[PDB]
């Protein structure tokens, strides 16, 4: 980290650079499957698929 | 080693007035004989699987089985008798049960006890226990008797695996063997605990154990080349038609995973077909030997037999060790063992389990035909030379698969 009681430094507010941050994301039950459970043939070897 | 209560079950009859020969079959038996020991038995049964199992008063091999035993269980009531009894064709070469004998001229007072379904202990009878030397050979016979008999299936075989502390010296003897078939070792593990009145000592014992498992454990799929007991596996050689004999065979491979210490099963065999699998029988006349050495836990639990078989003496229980029988069916298990092998990846199922599993289906049938139609003739006269027998018995069921899976976990 730098000194901020320096100069240089831009104060360049552009429309190209409209702040944002993360404020909420997307949590619709919907959205948050992606999806197939993990199984086994029952415990044994190669055979049980059934 | 003197078991005292040395109680042996006799056989039942199929809902006959009489025990299971009619008196010509038994004529056949006593005097085309002469010793009440099993040398003329094994002599036949020993012929590594050639000669047909057929004959006009023999059917199987485990057929004579049977009638080896009903033979033993009429003729011992007998003498066994309380007050000792014996006429009607035999009346015994000596009080010391030396031969079969045509009732000696002067001799009829010891009546024919006509005895129904009746176990008997041996060591009651004074004479018996007397000659508890000469005993001792005829009392694994015995056994061998009490163990089909119990039932009405194929043999109630016993398992052992001791695990950890196996004698050096074994191992060493028992790779001089390697070539042979099972049934051969068998045979002369026979005949040295006959031949000489039974030892404490143990090496023979532990032997025939080990044998019994590395057996058991090749033909259920869990021994093979590739995971054995040290190098030690039975080869089921001819993968064509059914006749795939079982030697021991020793490759290192794998040395399979030691178990928890004291494995311990019996089997039996729910189908008729056991009959013509002298590997089944050989097992089943190890475990006899096993026997005569030790006392197993108390037989095999009534919940798994019929009623006239059921409260005996010492030997049902319902608390016990092994309160209930690993029980199959041949065929499924050929498949069961296929199975196995495919799921380690020893082998392709292409070829290999497609083409045997077409052969044994074909010797199922051969057998299950012939063994019905044989089964016809008693089934209609009073004779009877075979086990007896429904045809829903053939039924592909009896616990076949857990067998497997229980060997299976054993050898873990």
């Amino acid at each position: 980290t730098y000194n901020i009681t320096g100069d240089g430094n831009s104060f360049t507010p552009t429309s190209d650079m409209t702040s944002t941050a993360a404020p909420a994301i997307d949590l619709k039950p919907g959205v948050l499957n992606p999806t197939g459970k993990l199984w086994r043939p029952v415990g044994t070897s190669v055979a049980t698929i059934d | 080693m003197a078991q005292r209560q040395f109680f042996g079950l006799t056989y039942n009859f199929y809902g006959q007035p009489a025990p299971l020969f009619d008196l010509n079959d038994l004529q056949e038996l006593a005097g085309c004989y002469a010793r009440p020991w099993t040398s003329r038995f094994s002599h036949l049964a020993i012929s590594t699987g050639s000669l047909p199992v057929w004959s006009a008063r023999y059917p199987s091999v485990a057929s004579r089985n049977i009638v080896v035993n009903t033979l033993l269980g009429a003729h011992l009531n007998p003498f066994a008798g309380g007050q000792i009894t014996s006429h009607q064709g035999i009346t015994w070469r000596d009080p010391v049960l030396s031969s079969l004998a045509p009732v000696p001229a002067i001799q009829p007072p010891p009546v024919w006890a006509v005895a129904e379904n009746v176990l008997l202990d041996s060591n009651n009878y004074p004479t018996y226990v007397l000659n508890l030397s000469s005993m001792w050979p005829i009392n694994q016979d015995v056994h061998i008797m009490t163990m089909w008999a119990l039932s009405d299936q194929g043999p109630i075989y016993h398992l052992e695996v001791p695990v950890d502390p196996m004698p050096a010296a074994t191992t060493a003897a028992l790779m001089a063997y390697t070539g042979v078939p099972i049934a051969h070792l068998a045979q002369t593990a026979y005949r040295f605990a006959g031949q000489l009145p039974q030892s404490p000592d143990s090496t023979m014992v532990s032997t025939i154990r080990w044998l019994s498992a590395i057996w058991f454990g090749s033909l259920t799929g869990r021994l093979n080349r590739s995971r054995t007991c040290n190098g030690f596996y039975f080869e089921f050689a001819k993968p064509a038609l059914n006749p795939d004999q079982a030697v021991l065979k020793w490759n290192d491979g794998a040395r399979a995973a030691p178990p928890a210490a004291a494995q311990s099963s019996y089997i039996r065999c729910i189908s008729p077909h056991w009959q013509h699998q002298i590997v089944e029988v050989a097992g089943a006349l190890m475990s006899q030997s096993v026997t005569a050495v030790t006392g197993l836990p108390a037989l095999i639990d009534e919940a798994t037999l019929p009623a006239w078989s059921q409260g005996v003496a010492n030997l049902t229980g319902n608390g016990q060790g092994v309160v209930p029988c690993l029980d199959y069916n041949p065929v499924p298990m050929a498949a069961a063992r296929h199975l196995q092998w495919r799921q380690d990846g020893l082998i392709t199922a292409a070829q290999e389990a497609q083409l045997n599993n077409d052969y044994t289906a074909y010797a199922l049938t051969i057998e299950r035909h012939l063994t019905a139609m044989l089964v016809a003739n008693p089934i209609a006269a009073g004779r009877m030379p075979i086990q007896p027998f429904n045809a829903a018995d053939f039924g592909q069921a009896g616990q076949t698969a857990a067998a497997v899976a229980l060997a299976q976990a054993m050898f873990v």
